[PDB]
């Protein structure tokens, strides 16, 4: 890859640390969505796990990313602030 | 239209032309009847023989009028699952038809926009109307038509495998997954699911998905 | 009594028991004639009797009704200017229609709801009588006169208490517009209240943003002078005084973006109260809390109208939603098109928040799809969160199939024709076609082209186009330049930026020429080839296999690819040679595509279409002479024929064009025009800057149903073409181009008509400037 | 291949909802448990006694 | 040439024009563009023997009577119009009472000019259109105007009495209301569709009363050329609505004692007994106080841009805003004599003035006819 730029790889929606900070383990769903509402990606296979997740190339340097996700218990009530980084 | 004559001159003069396949001269005379005699005895089966004229006309949302305005006017015959069938068979052919066939390119991961009215229609003749023999092509046209809604919504989950935002790869599969029970383009949706968290390092996630696909091998 | 049975006569649109039970008395209850009368009013009183004669049988019903139902026709009359249809709503605004339940106590209702309708046109004197006239059975005939007195027209906008406004130039910026005598036109100055209303409102945002924050419209006085036409409308106004906008109190919800929603607030305090600025500070919040993924960008001003210093402060209240907006996207209008190529024109993402402008790039990529007629966005707040949006980029798709064609002698002289055809990726495949090619006697042409619009997300145009010009120019043969050029030219698209997309490309041109024209330029370039072959004789043949590079770029930022009104599009394209050509030269050129309103209507829009190129030798070389550039005739300038901007080709004293026909392509030969001519056909220029001005234009009796399809478009056309070796050395006794200042001209209209088959221009203009060698076609008429 | 007074043509078409039968059903394993249908999409199969499509009563 | 071009339109001309009596003008002197498209008066009030007449362009002339020859002439400005200094375009007529030519514009203007030299001894503006001639009474010159108000202000100074609103019409029904003093009350009709008498003290509503519709959705005439001015002979007030339905009211409560609602009578005015009017058909017609009675009618006028009818040189005169005068048999309805003198034509009431019939057409406004 010898490209320095190109038009970039995106997206939006993931966690802030705000949104990280709002929260904590043991925190209802609802009450994590209060201003975080709700992800654009939950688990239908497994339990409430609330990924806010961010991807982006800046023109072949490097692919950035941002994997929040929140995986509560079948209660909604928070057991994981899970942010995964860039790979 | 014919002028202002008897009903059942007009009721013949649309009947025999529908015999005849001059459904245009029966909707002359179909109409024509319901013009001064929309309370005519047959005009229950004229809206019914409106849409054996319009449909065998090709006149597809005409019929659509005449399948509703048989269902809202005169709706007091057995084939309101007709109309329910004729209802989609409108919805059926109005969303996909191109010539484009004779070179050989897709019509189904296209927008379904009467596709699903016909996959609305269809339903609604196996659901409302499931004594009809009309259900037995409904319930064909609703098997493609998932899949044409899952063809459809699988290429965004393509497409969006291609951009990189790889949570908008899972929106489309995870909502196809949710959609789809037996459509292939959803079990090809699946793995995209997996691949997306990958990318997004959901690798545990990801073999969530991978096991749907130890399940949707079956 | 008791009624037995009841006669129901003449119904024909309602039942029996449309009429029985609206027989009070019904059949089998006890009936008097008290009934009976219950029964001729409540049998009217269906409205669709025109007349009910119950009467009884000792008290056997016998009900005789008329009945004015289902309508046969309905007539309108004396209305001049007005179409019947507009009044026809007025009509059906009070129920009278064909085939319908007439009421003739609807009569009025037609009439006064006509002359009020009538006095909202722009007349008060317009009258109408509706006329009732049964018809066959139930039937009737509705016929209407109309008695069109006269118009309104606005006079004067009396603005009376106007102080800081001139209203004489207001209304000369108002939509009432006047001054029509027989040396001006603006258009007619119909009264219309409804822009009087947007005057009022123009002479608001007049006031408002200079301080006026306390200016008011007192009072409103329309002259109803007993003419029913001249209406002066005397407005009392109040200036108030100039506020100063001296705060900006910006607050409320603002997510952590508190310093850019300050930001996008700014005044001076002190500025000269604005209004206008006032809203505008506003939505410069929205649309950056819509970035954010707000469209809850709820964001409110207030000016605190401080009157002890004659300011303002602006508090603002701002609300910045919630995150992570755009939960999905869909589109719609595509059941013939791919959707993912459509979404591959979007920018906006699933997944991601909501940027507005990330909805619109991408629909403004949509806007710029060229196989579409109309694009829209449909940006749906999925609700149970304000995360949650669902963006439908309901679209509308272009026509499929378009035909060219040509002509000058068939069928009977061997087989010569022209050919060609497009698919205009058919119905949307994602893969565009349009396939030409001709087959004369006196040459033979192929050329193919295909494309794969989308072969990669970022914008991969996979078109290749390849050529075999068995091209001869035949007399009867090789007596006029043979130019069997052959090859390929393939060329891929590349998206940088959004706006910013490139193109490159190589060229294998294997020229084979023979027999060329004793015309210098032939030479002349050819002495730049190191070829100096026979100035007297048509026998001399050019061989290269130009192993070329191309190359290009588009600033697309023109809206619509179909129709548009407004933007710019600014495309590059040019080529060069490389070393490893059998000639070693460039040709950098560029075109423009620009649509300036003139009016902001947009259906007064300017069309900027101006051509310019270079090009010559990279070393020891030129660019050639059939690669030297031309216009006029349908090309930039109309009223000539074709190839009438340029040097225009001068001969070399010749003998015999091997066959130099006898008096018949005369090329200062010994069959005539001997020893250095000249002919009128352009070889054209290195050089060029030729251009177009068309305009759309409205058509006022073409229904704009198709003529915002139809760009009728009046032109005045102009253009130079010079070379930089036509320098006057050899065509110094001729015509000499080294410049500039080579300037053909010509005016006229084009008429670009969109059929099923595309886009038919038929244009005709005048040439009123026109330079040396060049041939007068005005009647231009192009498919 | 070649014209013969008043020739005909050749063109193409679609009819492939009429054939479809219930494809290959998507399962889960346990603890990954999608939900199938979130609409009229799990086909409620009734095929009583007609034909498919243009064949069955026209009136 | 310019034929092909346009469209089409319809009126009501002149028939059977009568010279018994063979009528001309006097003198001719005119103003200017006289009255104009605007709803307008611009009713030359002769003193001094001199025509103290207006026009629509704000110029005040002095056309001293037996030739109409210029004392004076004055351009008048206007202060709040357009933007400012615009000329007057007046609205209310010329009324002369002392050195004070009175005259009301159509910006927000009502004058007063010095009777020597026209200049302006004062003005005194008016919210909006003064809608009436500036009618001067008791110290208070009454204008009924655009905005509905009876606004009285003095006539040796200028000084706003009072400014009441009576019937503000909807958007302006041009009303010319005029205030005429009678039993206390400047009664002033309503330009809506109304009639007052509103007490001349202060402008205190003794009634009004509703007699004919509004101009818009409920259609009356606009066409008419508006006189809600009441002609107040005798308690029995006479006065109009917006479309000129003839009402005969109560002078102190509005008990309309009978009415031509049936009527929507233009230019009317009330000989004794004899209500000489000019009908919604131009019928000059003579009616009673008491009733409607027609003591008299004219289908010879018809559809003219109609005068008032008023007696002069022996006959009932009656010119239009056509130029066509009309000596109408006082008796009955018969043209006598007929002086087209003007072809644009008078607006403003026939002045039966200086032995003269003074007049004030549009174009040639300020002739003086006689027979």
């Amino acid at each position: 890859e010898r490209v320095v730029y190109r038009p970039d790889i995106n997206q939006g929606n993931y966690l802030t640390a705000n949104d990280v900070s709002k929260i904590r383990v043991g925190m209802t769903q609802q009450q994590v969505a209060y201003a975080l509402g709700t992800p654009l990606m939950s688990d239908p296979f497994g339990t409430n796990t609330w990924f806010y997740v961010f991807r982006q190339q800046p023109g072949h340097e490097g692919v950035t990313q941002q994997t929040l996700t929140l995986t509560f218990n079948s209660s909604g009530v928070l057991t994981n602030i899970d942010n995964k980084p860039a790979l | 239209e014919v002028p202002d004559n008897p009903p059942n001159e007009i009721y013949a003069t649309a009947q025999q032309k529908l015999q005849d396949g001059n459904w245009r001269q029966a909707i002359t005379q179909l109409e024509a009847l319901d013009n001064r005699y929309p309370f005519g005895p047959y005009s229950q089966q004229v809206q019914l023989d409106l849409i054996y004229a319009y449909y065998k006309n090709a006149d597809l949302p005409l019929a659509q009028a005449a399948i509703d305005r048989f269902i809202r006017l005169n709706p007091t015959h057995p084939n309101i699952d007709y109309v329910m069938y004729m209802r989609g068979l409108t919805n059926m052919a109005l969303d996909d038809s191109a010539l484009q066939g004779f070179f050989g390119v897709d019509r189904s991961d296209r927008d379904p926009q009467h596709a699903r009215a016909a996959f609305s229609d269809f339903s609604k003749l196996v659901r409302g109307y499931p004594n009809s023999q009309y259900t037995t092509d409904a319930t064909k046209r609703l098997v493609f038509l998932k899949d044409r809604l899952a063809k459809y919504e699988y290429s965004v989950a393509e497409y969006y495998t291609e951009r990189g935002a790889w949570v908008a790869v899972v929106n489309r599969v995870e909502g196809m997954l949710r959609d789809y029970p037996d459509t292939q383009a959803t079990r090809d949706a699946l793995p995209l699911m997996e691949n997306a968290y990958r990318q997004m390092q959901m690798n545990a996630q990801a073999e969530k998905v991978a096991k749907i696909i130890a399940a949707n091998s079956s | 009594f008791v009624v037995k049975d009841i006669h129901f006569e003449g119904l024909q649109r309602v039942a029996v028991g449309a009429a029985l039970l609206s027989m009070p008395v019904r059949t089998g209850d006890t009936v008097n004639d008290e009934d009976i009368s219950n029964t001729i009013r409540a049998l009217f009183a269906t409205g669709n009797f025109e007349d009910v004669r119950v009467l009884r049988d000792g008290d056997t019903l016998l009900v005789q009704v008329k009945e004015r139902p289902t309508i046969a026709s309905i007539t309108f009359s004396g209305n001049k200017s007005v179409k019947d249809d507009m009044l026809k709503q007025n009509l059906e605004a009070s129920g009278v229609r064909v085939g319908e339940s007439l009421d003739r106590t609807t009569i009025a209702d037609i009439e006064k709801g006509l002359e009020d309708f009538y006095y909202s046109v722009g007349k008060y004197s317009a009258s109408v009588k509706a006329v009732v006239t049964p018809l066959p059975r139930n039937r009737v005939d509705l016929k209407l006169v109309f008695q069109e007195g006269v118009s309104a027209e606005i006079q004067q906008i009396n603005i009376v208490g106007n102080h800081a406004f001139t209203t004489d130039e207001l209304i000369s910026h108002f939509q009432l517009r006047d001054e029509v005598p027989w040396w001006n036109v603006v258009g007619d100055r119909k009264y219309q209240k409804q822009k009087l209303a947007g005057d009022l409102e123009t002479l608001r945002s007049y006031y408002l943003d200079r301080g006026y924050a306390r200016f008011n419209i007192d009072s409103t006085q329309v002259s109803l002078t007993p003419d029913k036409k001249g209406i002066y409308v005397t407005v009392n106004i109040t200036e108030g005084d100039q506020y100063k906008l001296s705060g900006v109190e910006v607050s409320g919800n603002l997510a952590g973006h508190s310093a850019e929603i300050e930001q996008l607030t700014k005044i001076e305090p002190g500025e000269l109260y604005n209004g206008t600025k006032v809203t505008k500070m506003e939505d410069d919040i929205k649309k950056l809390l819509g970035r954010y993924g707000y469209a809850y960008p709820r964001v409110q001003s207030m000016p605190e109208i401080n009157d002890a210093d004659k300011t303002v402060k602006l508090r603002v209240n701002v609300d910045a939603g919630n995150r992570f907006y755009v939960r999905k996207i869909r589109f719609e209008g595509n059941d013939t098109s791919k959707d993912a190529v459509l979404r591959r024109e979007m920018r906006q993402m699933e997944g991601a928040w909501l940027g507005s402008d990330l909805v619109d790039q991408g629909k403004e990529r949509l806007n710029r799809l060229g196989f579409f007629e109309t694009v829209d966005t449909d940006t749906q707040r999925v609700p149970g969160s304000p995360d949650q949006v669902d963006v439908v980029y309901k679209v509308k798709e272009r026509n499929t199939g378009s035909f060219n064609f040509g002509i000058g002698y068939g069928t009977e002289s061997g087989v010569s024709f022209q050919a060609g055809v497009q698919q205009d990726n058919w119905l949307g495949t994602g893969y565009a076609v349009g396939i030409n090619g001709t087959k004369n006697d006196y040459q033979t042409y192929a050329e193919l082209s295909v494309t794969n619009p989308y072969f990669t997300v970022d914008g991969v145009s996979l078109g290749g186009r390849l050529f075999y010009n068995d091209f001869q120019a035949d007399d009867a043969d090789l007596s006029d330049y043979t130019n069997k050029s052959y090859g390929t030219d393939v060329t891929l698209g590349f998206p940088i930026n959004e706006y910013n997309s490139l193109r490159a490309g190589l060229g294998y041109v294997h020229n084979s020429l023979s027999n060329m024209q004793p015309q210098v330029a032939m030479w002349r370039y050819l002495y730049s080839m190191g070829e100096h072959p026979s100035t007297s004789d048509q026998d001399n043949s050019f061989k290269t296999d130009d192993f070329t590079f191309n190359y290009g770029w588009t600033y697309n930022k023109l809206d619509r690819g179909y129709f548009p009104t407004d933007g710019s599009r600014v495309n590059l394209t040019g080529k060069v040679t490389i070393p490893g050509s059998d000639n070693e030269y460039y040709k950098v050129t560029l075109d423009t595509a620009t649509y300036v309103p003139i009016d902001d209507d947009h259906k007064w829009v300017v069309l900027g279409r101006t051509r310019w190129g270079y090009g010559d030798g990279l070393g020891g070389k030129e660019m050639p002479f059939y690669e030297n550039f031309y216009a006029g005739g349908s090309s930039t300038v109309r009223g000539f024929q074709s190839n009438t901007i340029g040097p225009k080709a001068v001969y070399f004293p010749h003998q015999a064009s091997n066959y130099d026909p006898d008096y018949d392509y005369e090329c200062a030969t010994q069959d005539g025009a001997k020893d250095l001519c000249k002919s009128d056909d352009a070889v054209g220029g290195n050089a060029m800057a030729v251009a177009s001005l068309e305009f759309i234009t409205p058509t006022p009796f073409i229904s704009d149903k198709y003529a915002n399809s139809v760009r009728t478009s009046f032109f005045w056309d102009m253009g130079t073409v010079w070379d930089t070796n036509w320098d006057s050395s050899q065509y110094s006794g001729y015509p000499d181009y080294s410049d500039p200042s080579n300037i053909r001209m010509s005016a006229g209209i084009a008429l670009q008509w969109m059929s099923p088959l595309g886009p038919l221009v038929f244009s005709y203009a005048q040439p009123f400037k026109k330079y040396d060698g060049d041939k007068a076609e005005q009647f231009q008429f192009n498919i | 291949c070649s014209s013969d007074s008043r020739y005909k043509r050749q063109v193409s078409g679609d009819e492939a909802y009429l054939e479809a039968a219930p494809l290959a059903e998507l399962h889960a394993p346990a603890g990954m448990i999608l939900p199938v249908t979130s609409g009229d999409y799990a086909i409620p199969v009734t095929n009583g006694s007609g034909a498919v499509g243009k064949a069955l009563d026209i009136r | 040439l310019f034929n092909s071009e346009e469209d089409v339109v319809k009126m009501s001309p002149l028939p059977t024009v009568e010279n018994q009596f063979t009528p001309t003008t006097a003198w001719s002197t005119s103003v200017g563009s006289g009255i104009g498209n605007f709803y307008s008066n611009l009713h030359p009030a002769l003193a001094d023997n001199v025509v103290y007449a207006a026009d629509r362009a704000g110029l005040v002339k002095a056309l001293n009577a037996d030739d109409g020859k210029e004392i004076w002439s004055v351009s008048l400005a206007e202060k709040d119009g357009w933007f400012s200094k615009e000329p007057a375009l007046l609205s209310g007529g010329v009324t002369v009472s002392g050195g004070h030519v009175y005259i009301g514009s159509e910006k927000a203007q009502v004058y007063a000019l010095n009777t020597s030299d026209g200049t302006v001894a004062w003005q005194t503006k008016v919210a909006g259109e003064a809608l009436s001639r500036p009618v001067v009474s008791d110290g208070l010159v009454l204008i009924h105007t655009s905005n509905g108000q009876l606004q009285a202000l003095n006539e040796a100074d200028g000084a706003v009495k009072w400014t009441v609103n009576l019937d503000m019409p909807s958007l302006s029904l041009r009303g010319e209301s005029a205030p005429t003093t009678a039993f206390g009350a400047a009664v002033v009709g309503g330009d809506n569709g109304r009639v007052s008498a509103v007490l001349m003290e202060q402008g205190q509503m003794i009634w009004q009363q509703r007699i004919s519709q509004a101009t818009g959705s409920t259609e009356i005439d606009r066409l008419s050329d508006v006189d809600t001015t009441p002609v107040v002979v005798n308690g029995v007030v006479f006065a109009l609505a917006y479309n000129g339905n003839l009402t005969a009211l109560d002078l102190r409560s509005g008990q309309i004692m009978w009415k031509r609602e049936l009527g929507s009578v233009n230019d009317f005015i009330v000989d004794g007994n004899r209500i000489y009017l000019v009908d919604q058909n131009d019928r000059v017609m003579a009616l009673t106080i008491d009733g409607g009675v027609t003591l008299w009618t004219q289908s010879d006028l018809l559809h003219r841009l109609l005068t008032s009818p008023v007696l002069y040189n022996g006959n009932l005169v009656v010119g239009d805003s056509e130029g066509y005068l009309h000596w109408i048999n006082v008796e009955d309805g018969r043209f006598v004599a007929q002086q087209k003198v003007d072809s644009s034509g008078f607006q403003t009431e026939p002045v039966a003035a200086d032995g003269k019939l003074l007049i004030q057409a549009k174009d040639g406004t300020v002739y003086s006819i006689t027979r």
